[PDB]
């Protein structure tokens, strides 16, 4: 609640810190930072109902003030504050933030990771083209479809180096080559696209990796919705 | 003049365009666009039908005749409009260009709806209706590609008890015989119970009720409670002794249960809590008939009326524990007391929900053997057989009635080619050889939806109930004829 | 008279060429180097993002065509919370290469059932290809190279090494490692437009907007106690004016 | 900028660019706006050349730390 | 190598079978005729189709 001029003076003489009008949320969780429990009544008051906490220093700042509770042994939380000049800079990065805390979020549920740059999208086309050449135990004229599946999937490694100007096809082809000498020895090397140097680059050296969870349904997800694109023969116009 | 019945045949057209491609378990999936930016994507054929808007006044016909199949059947729905549709397309240079008059076309129809007929009992098939294997194949139907694929083995257990509880035999030249006598309305009625397993889902005989006790303090076990129904509760109608006396009237026979339609006032609860008898309130007027006839206790609506030849008899239990985080009254007993309640449990409401409406359409086929013993050719071999026959029919007519009467095997053979249209293959290649090996393979060559290639179905075995295949061609011959009745549309109130 | 049965593939011909206008909206936009692009409608404030589900939700399309692909980012971000550019872009380009097969004759469902033969087979190579990385404490190190991928996809790169530990110690510090669960809701976040995106720091504790503003407050309180002090420190009126 | 309308949005970026200065500093406001609106014009001449716009904002970063650092 | 394919597509076409079925019955017989050691030469068939 709010404070009155009489305490002003008094909390100065003893270096107690004030402060008033705090948020109902905000309060809930510094049971959990702080450890004390909301104590209602004063002669109710007990020495174990003080918690602890760390340096706080408050900002000085005409418009508003800040209160850092941090620097706690056992805080069990954390705030992440997004600074800005702009407005679009402060939706832009609150987007990045959100982005990043669910791509690590999926880290710790699964163990599996795989690499990025398109390290997986080529290796997929190149695996699912040669599988069923020799096994030929699907169909042949299902096949046909089969080779528009592989040819989709190798346009993100191509679309990276659009942007940039690079040639598609000229990083198509370093890459192919690297595979093949894979292919012949019984060791195991990852080839991803470097888009600063150009040239080919190690997927577990540079450090680029995404999720398992996000890459295993978004094979399956675009697939029903791609499909389902194709199957409505006629566009349906009623209802008025 | 013969611009309405030009119109009749392309309003026709215009319904069964959307419904094309629409046939078979390989039906692809619609795009409906409406005006305020909704899309609609179920492959449904029946329930896109609803939302779309039609001008010809012919075209509602053919809503309203769809609608009366969807309740009776679950499928079959688009089958009898591309059938009755095509009837037209075949007949359109009959009536115009042959100056043919329009009852000799309607004339030939019901006769070759009799004939058609008695080619179906010629090549239907002998099924076991006691057989509980034999329907898990039959049932599949409505089972796959669906989200009871995994408890199908417990599907059909519950599906077989339902069905074989309520039927009657009854057989005799007397009175007439219903075949097994089956009625889904009353007795088929499932009610939605929230919580517990699937797998060991049961079927329940008798009528069940969510309401808990009303009092605190009371015995969760009764040996033998016997049911007690009334109309008017128990209130005022001197004010203590009015809820007394009416509680004194059915405690002459000494009831160790009372059920009540209405709420019951605290007052009629004390009187009540010393006579050793259950008090429940709420109960829905609907289930009062169906508690009659699993008990038989009289209902009687003034108390004083209430007649003593009621009985508590085939209860069997009164355990009152808790399931799902609610108290439950369990009814059934070890017999059938011409009726069942089936009782779907599950994980959450989404998945009984899902459960309810799949469990009616499979009861639906499950009757559909039940009535007509007799099993019929799928994917199109049932359609192709029929065509075979009317070519040979057609020689032996002699008459007018002969040129509408060859229309109706090119009507026959759509069917068959539309599982081909949505199976990739060429149509007019697989249509030729498929006509020939009918004659001498016995009617039983069709076509196989995941492969396309022409197979025989002896091996994967796709039988459908006959009174599909009947209902289907009976209903298209009367909604073909029907939109050759009206030769002219006028407008106004 | 007049029986038909026309020739079908219209209308989706176009729906493809709707596809690939909307495939050029997240092309340039999928990539740490990509470009980025400002959608700002009716609303008056500027906004710059990749991300494709927020592309869609603040732009209204009357083509069908984009309406189940808006469908899909919600899905994806419901409950994999990533990749909402890149089956934009896969959606968009299967369905160019299986145009140039319409004129051949290729029915569409066997189009649909080879991709879910290609999609059981794709699940055998995902399984050896994947690799299962160890629970142990010891992979902050390793964390701050995965951190980085979605980080230098919507910035310029520069702020990425700003945001490196932050959000890298931020999930290690409120959640203990134990098999437990995670929840992103009890991270605050404070939104300020006065200091620069440069100058951001990480917060351990909770900030409050409000405080007390007194001119002897000290600077800087070491080990300070906290109580909650629910009674009103203030005077008080009657409800009526008084 | 305050009393005029800007109806581009792409104005309205040098505009909140310019109230920036006029904030914090509060002096060198016309030296931000005149030298942003150059930086465009000699960057027409890249991308008409051929040159991605990738390459151009990655070399204001670099030419960027240079210029901080001889300051 | 795809531009040469058009010819045996185009003879088909005409004739009203399914190039699409064609195409993979030569080229699996093609896969069979190098495994048993020895020469023989396919040709699509117009009349038949196979």
């Amino acid at each position: 609640k709010g404070i009155d001029p009489m305490s002003l003076d008094v909390f100065a003489k003893h270096n107690i810190l004030a402060l008033r009008r705090a948020k109902r949320r905000n309060m809930e969780r510094l049971q959990l930072v702080t450890g004390g429990e909301a104590q209602n009544s004063v002669e109710d008051l007990s020495p174990q109902i003080l918690g602890f906490s760390g340096l706080v220093y408050q900002e000085t700042i005409g418009e508003e003030k800040f209160t850092y509770v941090t620097e706690n042994t056992d805080p069990k939380s954390c705030t992440i504050l997004i600074k800005g000049s702009t407005h679009y800079a402060l939706a832009q990065t609150k987007d990045a933030v959100r982005d990043g805390l669910r791509a690590v979020a999926n880290v710790l549920k699964d163990k599996n990771i795989i690499p990025g740059a398109g390290a997986f999208y080529i290796a997929l086309s190149r695996y699912l083209r040669s599988a069923n050449m020799n096994k030929l135990g699907a169909k042949g004229k299902t096949k046909t479809g089969i080779e528009a599946f592989a040819e989709a999937l190798l346009v993100i490694p191509k679309t990276l180096v659009k942007n940039s100007g690079f040639d598609p096809l000229d990083v198509l082809a370093m890459v192919e080559d690297e595979l093949d000498d894979a292919q012949d020895s019984d060791e195991t090397r990852y080839v991803g696209v470097d888009l600063n140097i150009g040239d080919s680059c190690d997927p577990t050296i540079e450090g680029i990796w995404d999720s398992y969870r996000v890459l295993r349904n978004a094979i399956t997800g675009a697939t029903g919705i791609a499909s389902n694109l194709l199957l409505c023969d006629e566009l349906l116009r009623a209802g008025r | 003049g013969r611009q309405a019945q030009i119109s009749n045949i392309t309003a026709a057209k215009a319904v069964a365009d959307v419904i094309r491609t629409c046939l078979g378990p390989k039906a692809m999936l619609k795009m409906l666009l409406d005006p305020m930016g909704g899309l609609v994507l179920t492959n449904d054929g029946h329930a896109i039908l609803r939302e779309i808007d039609v001008a010809h006044p012919a075209a509602k016909s053919m809503l309203e005749l769809s609608r009366t199949q969807d309740e009776e059947v679950g499928d079959g729905t688009t089958t009898v409009i591309i059938l009755a549709g095509e009837i037209l397309a075949q007949c359109a240079p009959y009536l115009i260009e042959k100056n043919i008059h329009p009852v000799i076309i309607i004339q030939a129809l019901k006769k070759a709806l009799t004939d058609a007929l008695e080619v179906i009992k010629q090549v239907s098939k002998p099924v076991d209706v006691e057989n509980d294997a034999a329907m898990k194949k039959l049932i599949q139907a409505s089972i796959g590609t669906k989200y009871v694929i995994h408890w199908s083995e417990k599907m059909c257990e519950l599906a077989l008890d339902a069905v074989k509880t309520v039927r009657k035999d009854l057989g005799q030249t007397v009175e007439g015989e219903p075949n097994f006598e089956i009625d889904i309305k009353r007795y088929v009625r499932v009610e939605k119970i929230p919580g517990g397993d699937v797998l060991d889902s049961r079927v329940l005989k008798g009528v069940l009720l969510n309401k808990d006790v009303v009092h605190p303090k009371m015995s969760r076990h009764i040996e033998n409670p016997r049911v007690v129904l009334l109309d008017c509760p128990l209130e005022y109608k001197i004010e203590e002794e009015q809820v007394q006396l009416m509680c004194e009237q059915i405690l002459a026979v000494r009831p160790t249960l009372v059920i009540t339609e209405k709420g019951v006032s605290d007052l009629a609860q004390h009187y009540l809590l010393k006579g050793g008898c259950s008090v429940l309130r709420r109960v829905k007027k609907s289930d009062n008939n169906r508690i009659a006839r699993v008990t038989g206790a009289t209902i009687v609506n003034r108390v004083e009326d209430l007649k003593e030849s009621d009985v508590g008899t085939n209860c069997g239990l009164f355990k009152v524990e808790m399931i799902g985080d609610e108290y439950f009254s369990f009814l059934d007993n070890c017999k059938e007391p011409k009726a069942c309640t089936i009782m779907l449990r599950g994980g959450s409401k989404d998945i009984l929900n899902e459960i309810d409406r799949n469990l009616q359409d499979a009861m639906a086929v499950a009757r559909n053997v039940m009535l007509s013993p007799s099993l019929s050719p799928g994917g199109g071999a049932t359609e192709m057989a029929v065509s075979v026959k009317l070519a040979e029919k057609a020689k032996q007519l002699e008459g007018i009635q002969q040129w509408p009467y060859q229309a109706v095997a090119d009507a026959m053979e759509c069917i068959p080619r539309t599982l081909i249209q949505n199976a990739g293959g060429d149509p007019i290649r697989l249509l030729s050889q498929l006509r020939a090996k009918h004659a001498q393979g016995n009617f039983t060559t069709g076509i196989d939806g995941d492969k396309g290639k022409i197979v025989d179905m002896v091996s994967y075995g796709i039988w459908e109930p006959e009174v599909i295949k009947q209902q289907s061609v009976k209903t298209a011959i009367e909604s073909a004829c029907l939109l050759l009745r009206v030769d002219d549309i006028v407008s106004g109130v | 008279p007049k029986a038909e049965s026309l020739r079908r593939d219209a209308a989706l011909k176009v729906n493809v060429t709707s596809a690939e206008g909307l495939q050029s909206v997240l092309e340039t936009n999928l990539g740490p180097k990509g470009t980025l692009k400002m959608l700002v409608d009716g609303a008056g404030n500027i906004k710059l993002t990749k991300d494709g589900k927020v592309l869609l939700t603040e732009m209204q399309i009357q083509s069908p065509t984009a309406v189940l692909i808006a469908r899909a980012a919600a899905a994806q971000d419901e409950i994999t919370g990533d990749g909402t550019t890149t089956v934009v872009c896969l959606v968009g380009e299967l369905l160019r290469q299986a145009h140039r097969f319409i004129q051949e004759g290729v029915h569409p469902r066997i189009i649909t059932d080879g991709f879910e033969i290609a999609r059981k087979e794709s699940m055998k190579f995902l399984d050896e290809f994947k690799i299962s990385k160890t629970n142990l404490s010891n992979d902050r190190e390793f964390l701050l190279q995965v951190a980085r991928s979605s980080l230098l996809t919507k910035v310029d790169a520069d702020l990425t090494e700003v945001l490196t530990p932050i959000v890298t110690d931020a999930v290690l510090s409120v959640y203990d490692a134990q098999a437990d669960n995670l929840d992103l809701h009890m991270v605050e976040i404070m939104q300020m437009q006065h200091l620069s995106p440069k100058d951001t720091t990480f917060i351990k504790g909770l900030v409050l907007d409000h405080g007390g503003r007194h001119p002897d407050m000290p600077t800087r309180v070491k080990n300070a106690y906290v109580l909650i002090l629910n009674v009103s420190l203030e005077y008080e009126k009657t409800e009526v004016n008084s | 900028l305050r009393e005029l309308d800007i109806v581009h949005p792409a104005v309205k970026v040098l505009v909140m660019a310019t109230e920036q200065q006029k904030i914090d500093m509060g002096d060198g406001t016309n030296l931000v706006m005149i030298l942003a609106g150059e930086l465009l014009n000699v960057s027409e001449k890249l991308i008409s050349m051929g040159l991605s716009a990738v390459e151009i904002i990655q070399g204001y970063n670099m030419a960027r730390k240079f210029t901080l650092k001889e300051l």
